[PDB]
């Protein structure tokens, strides 16, 4: 009984860490793409400037 | 919860393992110890707190930070139902385990009967003191059964003292300085005669 | 007297083979209890 109670207890925390870790990674991962979209947008502006010089 | 909650569980497994002598038993002890360590493994990783307001402010996709929070919180509410499990394990478990529950119970009853025999003997022995201070027929009453055996030796004419006793200690004490030191042979009756005789080509059976 | 394979009623315990074997066959059976619970809780909804 004490081994089952300690198993579900520690196992409950492991699941809790799994969720918050998932919710945090998905958030940080999304931020990474968001920054990439911003850099790609500004990169096009620089690309337009360089092409204007060539013209 | 974390500290000191597994001390007793280690003493039990240790003894169970010490009693194991054959390699087969030692193997089962290893399997048993693993499951205990597996179930009793402690988990401490400092579950981090999420501040959705911080992420919501710095940068996030509209509706995403809020959608993650509401969905995240929903699963956090769910938790294990320790009550249901607590009952099933205590009600009945491992009908195969009932095999040794009833084996060790009868095994213990055997050696509890012996413990009571030795305990009750030392209890009755308290009133018996100084055999040399009791009369003959009174000592035989304390040791009920000797008179019955003594009648068996008499009615079968086994009147050679110590013939039916495996260790006739009284016979060795009387022969400590006897000529031709010998004790009576086991279960020798004063009437049996195994003598033989033969006639050979020579005289005197030689 | 019916459901124990022994050649005598004078039971003498000199090893814990029969004891530990019945424990691993019992405590192990209750494995997957927590993982099974995780299935229900996690299959409830998708975080995304
Ligand atoms: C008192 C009133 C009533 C009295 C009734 C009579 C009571 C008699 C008490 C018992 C006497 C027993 C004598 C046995 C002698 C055996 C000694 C021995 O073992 O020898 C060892 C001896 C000595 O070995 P030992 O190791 O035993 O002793 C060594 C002795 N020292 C220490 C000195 C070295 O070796 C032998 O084996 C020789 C055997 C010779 C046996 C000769 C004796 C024969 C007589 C017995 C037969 C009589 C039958 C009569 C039947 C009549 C029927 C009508």
């Amino acid at each position: 009984a004490d081994s089952i109670n300690n198993f579900l207890a520690n196992e409950y925390l492991r699941l809790q860490s799994h969720i918050t870790s998932r919710a945090l990674n998905i958030l940080k991962q999304a931020q990474a793409y968001e920054t990439m979209n911003q850099a790609a947008l500004l990169q096009k502006l620089i690309d337009d400037a360089t092409s204007a010089i060539d013209n | 919860q974390a500290p000191g909650n597994q001390d007793k569980i280690l003493k039990w497994i240790s003894t169970l393992s010490n009693k194991a002598t054959t390699g087969e038993s030692r193997s089962y002890c290893t399997q048993l110890s693993s499951l205990v360590s597996f179930y009793n493994k402690q988990h401490v990783e400092q579950i981090p707190t999420i501040d959705f307001n911080e992420w919501k402010s710095v940068i996030s996709t509209q509706g995403l930070v809020d959608k993650v929070k509401e969905n995240y919180e929903s699963l956090i509410k769910e938790q294990y139902n320790t009550d249901a499990i607590s009952k099933q394990i205590s009600s009945a478990s491992s009908k195969a385990l009932d095999d040794i529950e009833n084996e060790l119970s009868f095994h213990a009853a055997i050696w509890l009967n012996a413990y009571a025999d030795y305990t009750m003997f030392l209890f009755e022995l308290e009133e018996y003191n100084d055999p040399n201070d009791y009369l003959m027929h009174e000592n035989f009453d304390f040791f009920r059964g000797l008179e019955t055996e003594l009648e068996e030796l008499t009615e079968t004419h086994n009147y050679i003292p110590g013939a039916k006793d495996d260790v006739n200690l009284r016979g060795y004490l009387a022969t400590q300085f006897a000529w031709g030191k010998k004790v009576i042979s086991f279960y020798r009756h004063p009437a049996d005669d195994f003598k033989c005789a033969k006639a050979t080509k020579n005289m005197l059976g030689r | 007297e019916n459901n124990i394979a022994s050649n005598t009623y004078i039971l003498i315990q000199q090893d814990v083979a029969n004891m530990a074997k019945a424990y691993v066959h019992d405590i192990c059976g209750y494995i997957d209890v927590a993982n099974k619970e995780n299935v229900r809780i996690l299959s409830k909804g998708d975080l995304i």
